[PDB]
């Protein structure tokens, strides 16, 4: 069947397709904003200089002496850059002092720490997680954990955002399959994916009525703190220390120290049973090169500072609730997001129509906000390739830096050009 | 996942049947034993170890290549990723069959040495069969 | 071993019978191909 | 010019590398080690099933014991009863800058690899042979030191938001522009983790309705760029050209499984250098077989990119071949520039579409900048743009010392696997036990190293890697090939049947 | 004499696999390849 000669007629035939499809239309992005300098409190973007109100450093300490000088002495002992994956001599004395620092300061019993925060996540869910397991995960959560939840071959069931009744009714119906085959569900684990303080509506996850569903259908809490991690609480400790839930309950806490920390990586803390597993097992930890030394000298100087000043968390909430108060009169917009929340979003009421012409219309008012004085920024999603997809919105980030006066000439600039661009 | 490759390594075949061969040894030296049973017992013990090794454990000793897509399957089924008759497929189920002449032989045919060895080689058969490839008769070890 | 070949002739009848099936089975067996089971 | 294949690959120079078998003897004699542990392995989870306290390691909360159980006992069977037993020699901390001379924190245990307890000791001036350090770029005095200290100060330590955002600095927009030019290509985009690298951004170029043809031994990172895509996936043996040759007739004259209809693209993945089984890929011969059957091609050079070459760069280079032939060409940092970070070369309208639909490019942070200004001011040392000739030296270097480092263990009667320009040279010790012997009796002789076992491996092939560098010197090397030659006769390791002449 | 004699049962220990154990599961494996050896022996004696 099939002799030489059909054999090479239909390989000279087939035509592939290439690699890359052809610009269809216009993309609303392919403009990378070129920053000249470092993006600090008083920027210059586009070669224009403004405040920013878009990066995420909560705390300041990117531009701290304090911080800097901690990185300087690491870089001239230690070089730049680790030549190893940590299991093949590319383990300093730098990284087993930070991952001691760690566990310390959350309370916990012991850390592991990444180099890089959008992988700490994406390889925990595997490592517990797989192919006969069932898994609740918040509708809203960002795509590092829909990443990691498609790597774990296993059931995902979403439930609506910040409802115990959807999830409790979707509990439920996992009990009845139980009682229809016994055996197998005596070999499935459950487990629980929430984030606190979720960065795609700024809303915060309620745990005390979630501690309870955990011991009473037997599943396991996967916490996300990584946009309250130094923000919420009294010693900025999470959400734990906010609600006042004792930190053995969570089973796992992922964070990543890009953002209130100013460095590169991310972290997981927990018991030590829980924990030791995914030194062999994590994708990211065992086939990646280390940390490099002056970045974790950078966290662990960070770490100190907050420790030995912990009343910058209320000055930082308290100029995070005065710019939300603010911005409520928009002919246009309508805050999404918490009183609390230090990244909250900016809507559009009345949406036009089609997706495209909001991400449009959103691109005027920043544009507009650039010639003035105020840095701001939209958020940017991959549509195609996203589970459910947020609306559009422009991000507004608050930081301990900014002054009160700056903040209401942000608020009072941000009106003038609302109304008279989606009047 | 070198798991499913450990029965193409070079000197398997010739270090499992000197396995064998050995464990014929240990047993012909007990003081007071007659050959006949020591055959039988030869049999019996390594029908009993690889029915065992190859019918019964199911997972990898490692973790699992995949998403634990190997946790539900027998030694035998994931086997040259369960493609039949291989190599090894083949060697593995004429090594029982002629262990089995053996002891009928130096048993003399004896009418009670016949009742034993045959119910062992069937049970170690059986199982072989491209049919019974992910079958679980009634319940026992499904999960 | 001079009595075994003598117990062999005296061997029973159904004996010999299943060990002629099992040497077809081993002969039927060993001309085959590999056809992964899908 | 120097010979043909029948596929029409051409080399310009000899190609020949040796992967001689394991003897018979020494064969059998590793399933018996192995057998003994599997024994008592399992003598001894029965034991501490409920007889030995093994008050050591944790379980779970007492009030999470009518849940399900987290683990499977049988799953890390060889965690816990192979594996540990050795396992004193893998996470050696050290405590200064690795090159050439590292130092080590000694560390005893008493209970048998279970808690380690640090003494505060430190193993000053030990051989490394264990970190990847080509050309000799890791170190923490130099003219790359400066220029790191410097951008270190009017910067920070990192950004704080991502490249589609306000997180794209002039800093990326100059590093992006000079890989470039080195590699020889239209473009290029810097990522900021080599293994975020593979597993996302493959996923944004097939999807389902692809092929993707992948090695038999590529890293964990393609793998699981791979599986992301959502791509059927089929492995040929490794750099068998008759293999991935046949792969490439019956996935177009078959079509998709099920409906049988033609696929959209044929991907295929392979590696310069594979690190473990240290050898160097077939360019030639694939890229001949991809112009016949119209297939994309995805270069992932981690471990050759400044390690081959006249120049330096790269496995395309040590060919001869034109860069234009390959549609991607990855690389990393971390292995040869003494940094962080990957990168992706390219056609521009390639890169222009990675920098809109990759997950990096939206969703993660970009590079440091004291990061980036090392790499920058790194490669401008192998093309000779400072003004000295610190680049030629050190390429000429290593290529000196992996040719006189092989050829003295060829003729000591050692077994070495691969081709015979590669700098990571693999030494064959196939017993489980000559694993934990070996690691112990070489750091006693101011020796580092590493070994590989049977999960990362095949059933009777372990190994000890020797990364060369260009940072060691003759002396280095002679004393290293000392004392390896009286291990190799403590330990009996010298399997080679045809032992090479001096 | 005794030196050489030591390093054939340091060569012994690592092709046996018995070198990366506790010292008590080396007198098991120590005591139960004497005795299998032992008893090959009467029974040697005792069938000639």
């Amino acid at each position: 069947d099939l002799t030489v000669k059909e054999k090479e007629e239909l390989i000279e035939e087939w035509q592939p397709e290439p690699l890359v499809p052809p610009v269809p239309k216009d993309h609303p992005a392919l403009n990378y904003n070129i920053v000249s300098g470092p993006p600090s409190h008083k920027t210059v973007v586009n070669g224009k200089e403004c405040i920013n109100f878009a990066s995420f450093n909560f705390l300041g300490l990117l531009d701290n002496p304090r911080v800097k000088a901690a990185a300087l002495a690491s870089l001239k002992k230690y070089g730049v850059g680790t030549c190893g994956p940590r299991g093949f001599y590319g383990t300093f004395d730098v990284h087993l002092d930070l991952e001691d620092r760690l566990a310390k300061f959350m309370k916990t019993e012991e850390a592991i720490i990444y180099s890089y925060g959008f992988a700490t996540i994406a390889s925990a869910i595997p490592a517990y997680s797989k192919r006969g397991d069932i898994v609740f995960v918040d509708r809203a959560a960002c795509f590092a954990i829909q990443k990691g939840l498609q790597a774990s071959r296993s059931d995902i069931k979403l439930f609506k955002h910040n409802d115990m009744a959807d999830l409790e009714r979707l509990l439920k119906e996992q009990e009845i399959e139980d009682q229809k085959n016994p055996r197998k569900a005596r070999v499935t684990r459950r487990f629980i994916v929430v984030e606190g303080l979720y960065m795609n509506t700024g809303t915060i996850c309620p745990l005390p009525e979630l501690v309870k569903l955990k011991y009473k259908y037997k599943a396991r809490i996967f916490l996300e703190e990584s946009l309250s991690f130094g923000v919420l609480g009294e010693h900025g400790r999470g959400v734990t220390e906010h609600y006042g839930i004792n930190i053995d309950d969570i089973d796992l806490i992922s964070a990543n120290m890009e953002n209130a920390l100013a460095s590169i990586g991310g972290f997981c803390c927990g018991r030590s049973f829980v924990i030791d597993h995914q030194r062999l097992s994590g994708q990211g930890y065992c086939f990646s090169a280390s940390l490099p030394p002056l970045l974790a000298a950078a966290a662990i100087e960070a770490l100190n500072i907050m420790e030995e000043n912990p009343g910058i968390f209320a000055v930082l909430k308290e100029k995070c609730g005065q710019i939300h108060k603010a911005l409520q009169g928009i002919s246009g917009l309508k805050v999404v997001g918490e009183s609390l929340s230090p990244a909250f979003h900016l809507q559009l009421e009345e949406s036009t129509g089609s997706r495209e012409q909001d991400v449009r219309l959103l691109q005027e008012i920043v544009d507009q906000c650039m010639n003035r004085s105020i840095a701001l920024t939209q958020a940017r999603y991959l549509e195609k390739e996203e589970k459910c997809l947020p609306p559009p919105s422009i991000r507004v980030v608050v930081t301990v830096e900014q002054t009160e006066e700056e903040l209401e000439r942000a608020a009072s600039t941000i009106k003038e050009v609302a109304q008279a661009v989606l009047l | 996942n070198p798991n499913t490759r450990v029965m193409n390594s070079r000197g398997i075949w010739l270090s499992y049947v000197l396995a064998i061969g050995l464990l014929h040894i240990v047993l012909l030296s007990i003081p007071f034993v007659s050959v006949p049973v020591v055959w039988t017992l030869t049999n019996l013990i390594h029908n009993m170890g690889m029915y065992i090794f190859l019918h019964t454990v199911k997972g990898t000793p490692f973790e699992t290549p995949d998403q634990g897509k190997a946790r539900l399957l027998t030694h035998w089924e994931q086997m040259d990723y369960g493609v039949q008759f291989t190599a090894s497929r083949k060697f593995l189920t004429i090594t029982p069959i002629v262990l089995y002449f053996l002891t009928s032989f130096y048993t003399k045919y004896d009418q009670i040495h016949f009742v034993l060895n045959t119910v062992s080689l069937m049970s170690v058969l059986i199982p072989k069969l491209p049919q019974l490839h992910g079958v679980r008769i009634f319940g026992i070890n499904k999960y | 071993l001079v009595e075994m070949v003598q117990a062999l002739y005296e061997a029973p009848a159904y004996h010999l019978i299943l060990e002629g099936i099992l040497i077809l089975w081993i002969i039927r067996l060993l001309f085959s191909k590999t056809y992964k089971l899908q | 010019i120097h010979h043909v294949t029948q596929n029409g690959g051409l080399y310009k120079r000899p190609f020949n590398e040796a992967f001689e078998e394991t003897p018979m003897l020494v064969a059998v004699l590793t399933y018996v080690g192995y057998g003994v542990l599997t024994l008592f392995g399992y003598l001894r989870d029965f034991l501490r099933y409920w007889r030995i306290e093994k008050c050591h390691h944790a379980t779970e909360r007492e009030e999470q014991k009518d849940f399900v159980s987290l683990y499977q006992d049988f799953e890390n069977f060889y965690t816990r009863n192979l594996y540990m037993r050795i396992r004193d020699n893998w996470n050696r901390p050290i405590c200064s800058v690795p090159g050439a001379r590292v130092d080590i924190m000694e560390r005893q245990s008493h209970d048998y690899n279970w808690s380690f307890k640090y003494t505060g000791n430190i193993i000053k001036g030990v051989i490394n042979m264990g970190s990847y350090n080509y050309l000799g770029f890791a170190r923490n005095t130099g003219s790359c030191q400066e220029a790191a200290a410097k951008v270190l100060e009017e910067y920070g330590a990192g950004v704080c938001s991502t490249r589609q955002e306000i997180g794209n600095l002039d800093k990326h927009e100059e590093l992006e522009e000079l890989v470039a030019r080195f590699l020889g290509v239209e473009a290029a985009m810097a990522y900021g983790m080599g293994f975020a690298t593979n597993s996302m951004n493959i996923p944004a170029l097939v999807g389902k309705g692809c092929l993707i043809l992948s090695d038999e031994l590529n890293h964990a990172s393609l793998v699981l760029g791979a599986r992301l895509s959502g791509a059927t996936i089929r492995i040929f043996k490794h750099n068998n050209m008759q293999s991935l040759e046949k792969l490439l007739k019956d996935a177009i004259v078959y079509g998709q499984p099920r409906t049988r209809r033609p696929w959209k693209k044929i991907l295929i993945l392979v590696e310069g250098i594979y690190s473990m089984e240290g050898s160097i890929v077939r360019l030639p011969e694939v890229i001949a077989l991809k112009k016949k059957y119209k297939a994309y091609l995805y270069l992932d050079e981690a471990h050759s990119i400044g390690a081959l070459g006249p120049t330096g760069r790269g496995v395309v280079e040590y060919f001869g071949l034109d860069p234009e032939d390959v549609d991607v060409m990855m690389g990393t940092f971390t292995k040869s520039f003494g940094a962080s970070g990957g990168y992706i070369g390219g056609k521009k309208e390639l890169i222009d579409y990675l920098r809109t639909h990759s997950h990096s490019a939206v969703y993660a942070t970009s590079l440091s900048p004291p990061v980036v200004e090392q790499i920058i001011t790194s490669m401008k040392c192998i093309m000779g743009q400072d003004g000295t000739s610190l680049g030629k030296e050190c390429v000429q270097q290593l290529a000196e010392n992996t040719r006189y480092f092989r050829r003295r263990l060829k003729e000591m009667g050692f077994i070495i696997y691969g081709n015979e320009d590669s700098p990571v040279v693999p030494l064959m010790l196939y017993m489980p036990a000559k694993i934990g012997a070996f690691g112990r009796e070489m750091l006693k002789r101011n020796i580092g190293v590493v070994v590989v076992g049977f999960p990362a491996t095949p059933i009777i092939e372990s190994r000890a890697r020797f990364c060369l560098s260009a940072a060691h010197t003759k002396e280095i090397l002679d004393t290293a090939l000392k004392e390896i030659d009286e291990v190799g006769d403590l330990l009996q390791l010298k399997y080679s049947r045809h032992r090479l002449v001096p | 004499a005794w030196k050489q004699m030591s390093w054939f049962y340091y060569q012994y220990l690592l092709v046996t696999a018995l070198y990366m154990l506790e010292p008590w599961e080396r007198t098991v494996f120590n005591s139960m390849l004497v005795s299998i050896v032992g008893m090959a022996l009467y029974t040697g004696y005792v069938f000639m």
